[PDB]
RNA sequence: GACAAUGGUAGGAGAGCGUUCUAAGGGCGUUGAAGCAUGAUCGUAAGGACAUGUGGAGCGCUUAGAAGUGAGAAUGCCGGUG
RNA sequence: UAACUUGGGAGUCAGAACAUGGGUGAUAAGGUCCGUGUUCGAAAGGGAAACAGCCCAGACCACCAGCUAAGGUCCCAAAAU
RNA sequence: ACCGAUAGUGAACCAGUACCGUGAGGGAAAGGUGAAAAGCACCCCGGAAGGGGAGUGAAAUAGAACCUGAAACCGUGUGCUUACAAGUAGUCAGAGCCCGUUAAUGGGUGAUGGCGUGCCUUUUGUAGAAUGAACCGGCGAGUUACGAUUUGAUGCAAGGUU
C-alpha cells in the first residue's frame, strides 16, 4: 500500500495542525533569579 | 451588464404569511407555497439571494389526499446501516406527526442548494389551529388558483 | 424623467443626465445626436407608443467612441487536435442624455 | 555523431524488468552528451550562374551607379599616402573604391583609410559595387571595362 | 539596388515547411499515421506484391 | 534600532528547528529566555545562543535598555542540505537529507 | 550555428501562469496545470458567455411574470395582448419598468387587458 | 457602400510571429546593456512596447541572407526539489 | 451550379449506431454478412434525468435585443394550476 | 553566416583521472570575488561554527559554498475570506469589505446563484477503472550531399550551357 496520489501542500498542512510542543509548565523559580519546571527542583 | 436590477439586503424585506392547510390537498398547497417560499411572486425576484417570504402552515392535520392514504403512498428512508431501510409511514403519516408531511413535501419543491436549505427555514407547519409566531405579526393569504 | 429608446439592437431606459453606451454610431464626437426611435416615457404623464411614440424624441451629447477592453475568444476541441485563439474589442459610443422629448 | 561520441555501445541495462525505458547507448540524442541529430556538417554553400547573367550584374550595378554618381579622373601617381584623403579634394563622399587599369601597386599601398578599397578592373566585384556609395574607374580602366562589355 | 535594401524578385523565393513543429502549422503526426510512416518508409521504390 | 543576530548553517533540519521558535516567537525576552532554557527539544540551547547574541549586540552596538525588549521575530529557512544514504537490503542504497537551517533572531522595543 | 534555446519560453510560460491569478495552489503555480486550467478557463467563458444571454431573458421573463401575476393576468397573455396592441417593448425593459414604476406597469397592463 | 462565405480529424494550400548567427544601413548604452522581477499596456493570433526595481556590461531597430529556429507528454537523459 | 481533362502534394484500406430491404443465427444478441438512407467518426449548440450514433439543428467575433425548431408550460425549472 | 560550461573533445578544472570490474574493459562530475587581496584591524555574543558593529570597496543586499541569481520547493507578516458543507477547482451572474492603476465603462478578495467528469496518446467509441507524466528546470526528432522530377523566379533563345 503506497500513496496513489500525492499530499497537496494544503491537506498536508491541515494534517500538522496538531503538530506542535506546546509552552512548558514553570515557574517563578528560586528566589535566586533562575526559572524552572513546575514542580521540578531549584538548583543553586 | 446594460441596467438590469439585482436586489440584495439593503432592499428585500420580506413579510410573514398564514397558511391554513385545512382542506387543501398536499401537492396543490405545497407547491404555491414552495413558490412564496421562494420568492418568484415579487418583482424584485433575483435567483442569487433569498427574496422569498416566510410561510406558517396551520392546521397540518386537516391537509387532504386522493386515491390512496394510509393505502399505498410510502414514505421511504434508509439509515446508512445495512439492510436497514427502516422505510415504513404510509402518507398516513398526518395522523403521527403532520408537520413533516407537509414540510417534508414543501421542502421537496426548493433546490438543493445552501440558498434552498435557507429558504426552507422560512416554512412553519403546525397541526393545529394556533400558532406562536404571532409576535412578527403574520397576515393570513388565500391559496390561489 | 423616464424613456426608452430603441437604439443598438437593443433598447436603453435612458434617464435624462445619464450616461449611456451603445454600439458605435458613425457619428462625431463631441457631436450631439438624437434617437428617432423612442417607445415610451415615465414619470408624471406617461405616453406610451406603437412602434414608437408618435413625435418624441431623447437627445445626447456624444461623450466618447471607444473600444471595449479586450477578451479573448479562445476555444478547443479536446483529443481531437485543434484549438483556436481569436481577441476581441468591441467598439461603443458613449452618449450622455440631456433633454428627454 | 552519434557513432562518433566517444562512449560505448554496450546497452546501458536489460531491455525489461526495470521500470527503466528501453535504451540502447548512453551516447543516444535524449541522453545528455549523447549524439547530435542532424547538425550542421562542412558543406560547400557555393553555386554557378549562367556567365551572361554575371555579365548583365556587373553592367546593372555600373550602371546603377551611373543613376547616382561615378565619377571618372585622370590617373595614378607616386608611392605612399595620406594625401589620398587630400586627393578627397574632390568631393568623393565616404564608402570608395577607385578603379585602376591593372593592378596598381603603390596606390594599391593607400588602404587603412578606412572606407576605400581599390582592385584592377577584370577584377571589379559585383559587391563592392554596390557597398561603394560612389566609384571612379579612373578613365583607361573606364574605356577597359568598356571593352570588356 | 543598395546592399541594405536588396530585395529578392517577386516569386523568387519562399520559405521550406517545416513539419513537426507544433500543431497550428498542420504537422505533429507529421505525415500520415500507424502504418509505413516509420523512418524505413519502405515502399520498395516501385511496386505492389 | 532593533536588533539581529543570525545562525547560517546549522546541522538541525528547520522542520524541528521552527518548532521551538514558534514557542519563542513575539514573547518577551526574558520569557523567551526561560521557555527556551526548559523545553526539552535540541534546538533550544541553539535557539537560546542566537537570541541570547542578538540581544548582546542589541546592547552593545544600540545601547538598547535589554529589559523592555520583545522578540518581533524569529524564524528558520532552508540551509544546504548534505547528501548521504544508508545501503538496505538487496544491494540498494537509499537517500538521506542531512539538513541544514539558518535560524534568525530579531529582538526589538518602541519602534519609532 | 546553435540557437541555446534559453528564454523565449520562460517568459511564456510566465504569461500563462501569470493568466492564472486566482486559480487554487498547484494550478496558479505549475505551467502544465495551469496551461490546463486557462484552456478549460476560455472554453467555459466561451459557452457562459452565450447562455448568459438565456439566463437574463428568462430572469426578466420571471419578475415580468410576477408584476403580471400581481395584476390576475398570467404573463402568457400579456405577452399576446401587448402583441396585439403592438407595443414592440422587449423584456429588460418590461422588467425594468415593473420595478421602477408600477403606476406605468399599471397602464401597460389595461394596454394590453385591452384589445383581448 | 451592397450582397454572399467563414464547425471540422488524416490531410493539401496560404499568410505570418518569434529565436541564433551574417551582411549592409542607421541607432542606444556606466547619465547605466543583456538577463531577471513586478505592473491595471498594445495587436485578430503567434506576440510587441512602456514604467519602476535588480543588475553592471553589452545591446536593438530596418532590409535581406542562413539555420544545431520554437517542447508538456517518448515507463525519454541530467540536475534540483517535493 | 457545377462537370470533365492533364499535372504537383496527400490521407484513407479497424469503422459505429439507428431506420429500412435481406442472408446467416434461434423472425437470439449492443451478433454477424451485403443493399439504401441518415447521424457519429471529424459536430459544438437545444431536447431524450445522466447518455458518440436518437430528435431539432451545423458555433467568423461581440450584446443584459427579437422570432422560432425538437421538446415543453404545478414546484425543482423558462413558460397555461 | 562552428561551440560557448547538459554546449564544444570523454576531459576549458593537474581525465582515461574519482569511481566500477578477476580481467579485457567501462568511465564521470567539477569554469567565473574584485580593477586591485585592498580577503573585513578592532570591539561585542559564542568552545567553536556563525553573526552585529566598525572598516576595505563603485558595489560585499561583490565575503570566499563569492557575477547575474529564474522555477520547483521552504518559511515570516498579513488585506479580503472560511468551521450545515458533497467541490476536475474554473467559468457566467453577483452584494460585501479593502485598495488606487501604463486612468480605463479600474485592482484585490468573494456570501450566494447558474453551468461544468484534466491533458496526451490511442480508438468504432476513453471522465475512463486503457496508455503516459511526482513537481520545476535545461537538454531531446524530416537534416545534409548527390541524383531524378515538378512548380515559381531570372537570362539568353533555334539555340542554351559549360
Ligand atoms: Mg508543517
Ligand atoms: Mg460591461
Ligand atoms: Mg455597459
Ligand atoms: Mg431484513
Ligand atoms: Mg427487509
Ligand atoms: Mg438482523
Ligand atoms: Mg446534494
Ligand atoms: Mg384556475
Ligand atoms: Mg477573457
Ligand atoms: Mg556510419
Ligand atoms: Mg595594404
Ligand atoms: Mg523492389
Ligand atoms: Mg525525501
Ligand atoms: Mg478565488
Ligand atoms: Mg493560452
Ligand atoms: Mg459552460
Ligand atoms: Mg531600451
Ligand atoms: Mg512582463
Ligand atoms: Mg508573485
Ligand atoms: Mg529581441
Ligand atoms: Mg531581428
Ligand atoms: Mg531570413
Ligand atoms: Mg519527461
Ligand atoms: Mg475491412
Ligand atoms: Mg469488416
Ligand atoms: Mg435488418
Ligand atoms: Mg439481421
Ligand atoms: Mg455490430
Ligand atoms: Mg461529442
Ligand atoms: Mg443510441
Ligand atoms: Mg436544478
Ligand atoms: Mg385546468
Ligand atoms: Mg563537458
Ligand atoms: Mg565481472
Ligand atoms: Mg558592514
Ligand atoms: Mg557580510
Ligand atoms: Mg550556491
Ligand atoms: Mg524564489
Ligand atoms: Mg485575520
Ligand atoms: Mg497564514
Ligand atoms: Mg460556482
Ligand atoms: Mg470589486
Ligand atoms: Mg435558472
Ligand atoms: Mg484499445
Ligand atoms: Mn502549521
Ligand atoms: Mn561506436
Ligand atoms: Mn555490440
Ligand atoms: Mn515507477
Ligand atoms: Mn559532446
Ligand atoms: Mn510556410
Ligand atoms: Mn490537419
Ligand atoms: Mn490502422
Ligand atoms: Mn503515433
Ligand atoms: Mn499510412
Ligand atoms: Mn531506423
Ligand atoms: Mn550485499
Ligand atoms: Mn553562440
Ligand atoms: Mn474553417
Ligand atoms: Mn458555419
Ligand atoms: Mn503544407
Ligand atoms: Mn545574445
Ligand atoms: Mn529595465
Ligand atoms: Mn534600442
Ligand atoms: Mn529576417
Ligand atoms: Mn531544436
Ligand atoms: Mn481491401
Ligand atoms: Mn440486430
Ligand atoms: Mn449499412
Ligand atoms: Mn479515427
Ligand atoms: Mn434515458
Ligand atoms: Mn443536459
Ligand atoms: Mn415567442
Ligand atoms: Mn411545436
Ligand atoms: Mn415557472
Ligand atoms: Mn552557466
Ligand atoms: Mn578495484
Ligand atoms: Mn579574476
Ligand atoms: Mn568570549
Ligand atoms: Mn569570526
Ligand atoms: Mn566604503
Ligand atoms: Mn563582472
Ligand atoms: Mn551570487
Ligand atoms: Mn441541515
Ligand atoms: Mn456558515
Ligand atoms: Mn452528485
Ligand atoms: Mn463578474
Ligand atoms: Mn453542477
Ligand atoms: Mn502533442
Ligand atoms: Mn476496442
Ligand atoms: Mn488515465
Ligand atoms: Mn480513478
Ligand atoms: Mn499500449
Ligand atoms: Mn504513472
Ligand atoms: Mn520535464
Ligand atoms: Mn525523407
Amino acid at each position: 500500500a503506497v500513496p496513489k496520489r500525492r499530499t497537496s501542500k494544503t491537506r498536508k498542512n491541515k494534517r500538522r495542525t496538531h503538530f506542535k510542543i506546546s509552552v512548558p509548565g514553570m515557574t517563578e523559580c528560586p528566589n535566586c533569579g533562575r526559572e524552572y519546571k513546575l514542580s521540578h527542583r531549584v538548583c543553586k | 451588464m446594460r441596467q438590469t436590477f439585482m436586489a440584495n439586503e439593503s432592499n428585500i424585506e420580506r413579510k410573514w404569511y398564514v397558511i391554513d392547510a385545512e382542506g387543501q390537498t398536499l401537492g396543490r398547497l405545497s407547491s404555491e407555497v414552495a413558490s412564496i417560499l421562494r420568492g418568484k411572486n415579487k418583482v424584485t425576484y433575483t435567483p442569487h439571494v433569498d427574496t422569498g417570504d416566510y410561510v406558517i402552515v396551520i392546521n397540518a392535520s386537516k391537509i387532504e389526499f386522493t386515491g390512496n392514504k394510509e393505502t399505498d403512498k410510502v414514505y421511504y428512508r434508509h439509515s446508512n446501516h445495512p439492510g436497514g431501510i427502516k422505510s415504513i409511514t404510509a402518507g398516513e403519516l398526518r395522523r403521527t406527526n403532520p408537520e413533516r408531511l407537509i414540510e417534508n413535501s414543501i421542502k421537496g419543491m426548493l433546490p438543493s442548494t445552501r440558498l434552498g436549505e435557507k429558504q426552507g427555514k422560512k416554512l412553519f407547519v403546525y397541526g393545529g389551529a394556533e400558532h406562536p409566531h404571532a409576535a412578527q405579526q403574520p397576515e393570513n393569504y388565500e391559496l390561489r388558483g | 424623467m423616464f424613456a426608452i429608446i430603441e437604439t443598438g439592437g437593443k433598447q436603453i431606459k435612458v434617464e435624462e443626465g445619464q450616461e449611456i453606451f451603445v454600439e458605435k454610431l458613425d457619428v462625431n464626437e463631441g457631436d450631439t445626436f438624437t434617437f428617432d426611435k423612442v417607445l415610451f416615457v415615465g414619470g408624471d404623464s406617461v405616453k406610451v407608443g406603437a412602434p414608437t411614440v408618435e413625435g418624441a424624441t431623447v437627445t445626447a451629447t456624444v461623450n466618447k467612441q471607444g473600444r471595449g477592453k479586450k477578451i479573448t475568444v479562445f476555444t478547443y476541441k479536446r483529443r481531437k487536435n485543434s484549438k483556436r485563439k481569436k481577441g476581441h474589442r468591441q467598439p461603443y459610443t458613449k452618449l450622455t442624455i440631456d433633454k428627454i422629448n | 555523431n552519434r557513432s562518433a561520441v566517444s562512449g560505448g555501445g554496450r546497452k546501458p541495462w536489460k531491455q525489461k524488468g526495470t521500470g527503466r525505458a528501453r535504451q540502447g547507448t548512453i551516447r543516444a540524442p535524449q541522453w545528455r552528451g549523447g549524439g547530435i541529430v542532424f547538425g550542421p556538417t562542412p558543406r560547400s554553400y557555393a553555386y554557378k550562374m549562367p556567365k551572361k547573367m554575371r555579365r548583365l550584374a556587373l553592367r546593372s550595378a555600373l550602371s546603377f551607379k551611373a543613376q547616382e554618381n561615378g565619377l571618372t579622373v585622370v590617373d595614378a601617381f607616386n608611392f605612399e599616402a595620406p594625401k589620398t584623403k587630400e586627393f578627397k579634394n574632390v568631393l568623393s563622399t565616404l564608402e570608395q573604391p577607385k578603379k585602376v587599369l591593372v593592378v596598381t601597386e603603390n596606390e594599391d599601398v593607400n588602404v587603412e583609410l578606412s572606407a576605400r578599397n581599390i582592385p584592377g578592373v577584370q577584377v571589379t566585384t559585383a559587391q563592392g559595387l554596390n557597398v561603394l556609395d560612389i566609384t571612379n574607374a579612373d578613365s583607361l580602366v573606364i574605356t577597359e571595362a568598356a571593352a570588356k562589355k | 539596388m543598395k546592399l541594405h535594401e536588396l530585395k529578392p524578385a517577386e516569386g523568387s523565393r519562399k520559405e521550406r515547411n517545416r513539419v513537426g513543429r507544433g500543431v497550428a502549422t498542420g504537422n505533429g503526426k507529421t505525415s500520415g499515421r500507424g502504418h509505413k510512416g516509420q523512418k524505413a518508409r519502405s515502399g520498395g521504390g516501385v511496386r505492389p506484391g | 534600532m532593533e536588533a539581529k543576530a543570525v545562525a547560517r548553517t546549522i546541522r538541525i533540519a528547520p522542520r524541528k528547528v521552527r518548532l521551538v521558535l514558534d514557542l519563542i516567537r513575539g514573547k518577551n525576552a526574558a520569557e523567551a529566555i526561560a521557555i527556551l532554557k526548559l523545553t526539552n527539544k535540541a534546538s533550544s540551547p541553539v535557539i537560546e545562543k542566537v537570541l541570547m547574541s542578538a540581544l548582546a549586540n542589541a546592547e552593545h552596538n544600540y545601547d538598547m535598555n535589554t529589559d523592555e525588549l520583545v522578540v518581533k521575530e524569529a524564524y528558520a529557512n532552508e540551509g544546504p542540505t548534505l547528501k548521504r544514504f544508508r545501503p538496505r537490503a538487496q544491494g540498494r542504497a537509499s537517500a538521506i537529507n542531512k539538513r541544514t537551517s539558518h535560524i534568525t533572531i530579531v529582538v526589538s522595543d518602541g519602534k519609532e | 550555428p546553435r540557437v541555446k534555446g534559453g528564454t523565449v519560453t520562460r517568459a511564456r510560460r510566465k504569461k500563462t501562469i501569470k493568466l492564472a491569478k486566482g486559480y487554487f495552489g498547484s494550478k496558479h503555480t505549475l505551467y502544465k496545470v495551469a496551461k490546463q486550467q486557462v484552456m478549460k478557463s476560455g472554453q467555459y467563458a466561451f459557452r457562459d458567455r452565450r447562455q448568459r444571454k438565456r439566463d437574463f431573458r428568462k430572469l426578466w421573463i420571471t419578475r415580468i411574470n410576477a408584476a403580471a401575476r400581481q395584476h390576475e393576468m398570467s404573463y402568457s397573455r400579456l405577452m399576446n395582448g401587448l402583441k396585439k396592441a403592438g407595443i414592440d417593448i422587449n423584456r429588460k425593459m418590461l422588467s425594468e419598468i415593473a420595478i421602477s414604476d408600477e403606476k406605468a406597469f399599471a397602464q401597460l397592463v389595461t394596454k394590453a387587458k385591452d384589445a383581448l
